[PDB]
DNA sequence: GGTTGGGGTTGG
DNA sequence: GGTTGGTGTGGTTGG
């Protein structure tokens, strides 16, 4: 229930350096 | 992973290594999807070809790692296996087919900063993310080419059936899909030998939350110019992995 | 050096 | 069927 939601990123609202290009590549 | 760079801390926290007693030695990746329950390649327990036939015994895991050889004092933990559980259907023989296992730990892992499970996805989550030209994210302890002291990533576009299929001589089933960036695009990268086991994951627009829709289980070389990486579907494989959690207690 | 390279993702 | 498809009695494996 808690999964997939990481301590030090998602929790912060604070992205990785290279997330950005995975969601770009969405349509 | 070739072609990759080094995580950032806690970038990937359900990232798992499956390492072996004696002699003393990396194995495998692996992944957590609960504190009691990591997901591996079938390939890194069972492959007669290369009569390799590990036991429950024979192996720790070791999560919340960064560093590949350091102990990371107050960071990382070691669990004991208590059960391994192949698919069924396993095919070593012909193509990894359904390369898939879980196992369960023998005591529950304590999450922290470093220690965290991915989701698996559904259906929907499935149909909108599983799309060429969409990408994800594998990482790995794997060779650097055809060792690297830190953990690697590399994002890698998933690729439309036809070419994966046009791309090698070995048999492709629905069990599996293939990602990496074709020789004109001019980016590069891919698994290797020693990333097995380890997630394919995705993130999705949608909930923000990391699903894992794959993970890596071969390739002929690795980052070589039109070879892509193949990978475990793990949606497809979904309903086998509730009914395996669901009867042997999470 | 250590379960371990060169504070730190953590003591001394 | 099964923790598992069907080329369904072995097979990359028991019953
Ligand atoms: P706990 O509190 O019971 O014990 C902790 C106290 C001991 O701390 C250390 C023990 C061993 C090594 C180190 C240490 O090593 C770093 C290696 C790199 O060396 P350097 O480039 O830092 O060399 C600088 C030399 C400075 O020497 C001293 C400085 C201060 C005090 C003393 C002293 O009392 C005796 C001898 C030398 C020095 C780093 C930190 C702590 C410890
Ligand atoms: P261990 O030693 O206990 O295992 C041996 C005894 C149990 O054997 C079996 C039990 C159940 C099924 C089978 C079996 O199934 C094959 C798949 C289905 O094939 P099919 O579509 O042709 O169906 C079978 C048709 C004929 O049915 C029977 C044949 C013989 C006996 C009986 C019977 O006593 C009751 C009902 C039907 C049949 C294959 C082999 C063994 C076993
Ligand atoms: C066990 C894993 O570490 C490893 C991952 C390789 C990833 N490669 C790339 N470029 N993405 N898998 C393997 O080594 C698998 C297991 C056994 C042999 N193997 C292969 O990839 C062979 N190189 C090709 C192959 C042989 C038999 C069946 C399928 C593929
Ligand atoms: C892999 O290794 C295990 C452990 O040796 C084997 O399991 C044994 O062999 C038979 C058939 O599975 C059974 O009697 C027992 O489960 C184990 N016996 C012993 C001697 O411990 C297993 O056979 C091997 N796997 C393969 C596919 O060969
Ligand atoms: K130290
Ligand atoms: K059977
Ligand atoms: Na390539």
């Amino acid at each position: 229930a808690d999964c997939g939601l990481r301590p030090l990123f998602e929790k912060k609202s604070l992205e990785d350096k290279t997330e950005r290009e995975l969601l770009e590549s969405y349509i | 992973i070739v072609e990759g760079s080094d995580a950032e801390i806690g970038m990937s926290p359900w990232q798992v290594m499956l390492f072996r007693k004696s002699p003393q030695e990396l194995l495998c990746g692996a992944s957590l999807i609960s504190d009691r329950w990591v997901l591996t390649a079938a390939h890194c327990l069972l492959y007669p070809p290369w009569d390799k036939n590990f036991t429950e015994n024979d192996l720790l895991v070791r999560i919340g790692k960064h560093s590949r050889t350091r102990y990371e004092r107050n960071i990382e933990k070691i669990s004991m296996l208590e059960k391994i559980y192949i698919h069924p259907r396993y095919n070593w023989r012909e193509n990894l087919d359904r390369d898939i296992a879980l196992m369960k730990l023998k005591k529950p892992v304590a999450f922290s900063d470093y220690i965290h499970p991915v989701c698996l996805p559904d259906r929907e989550t499935a149909a909108s993310l599983l799309q060429a030209g969409y990408k994800g994210r594998v990482t790995g302890w794997g060779n650097l080419k055809e060792q690297p002291s830190v953990l690697q990533v590399v994002n890698l576009p998933i690729v439309e059936r036809p070419v994966c299929k046009d791309s090698t001589r070995i048999r492709i089933t629905d069990n599996m899909f293939c990602a990496g960036y074709k020789p004109d695009e001019g980016k590069r990268g891919d698994a290797c030998e020693g990333d097995s086991g380890g997630p394919f994951v995705m993130k999705s627009p949608f909930n923000n939350r990391w699903y894992q829709m794959g993970i890596v289980s071969w390739g002929e070389g690795c980052d070589r110019d039109g070879k892509y990486g193949f990978y475990t579907h793990v949606f497809r494989l979904k309903k086998w992995i509730q009914k395996v959690i669901d009867q042997f207690g999470e």
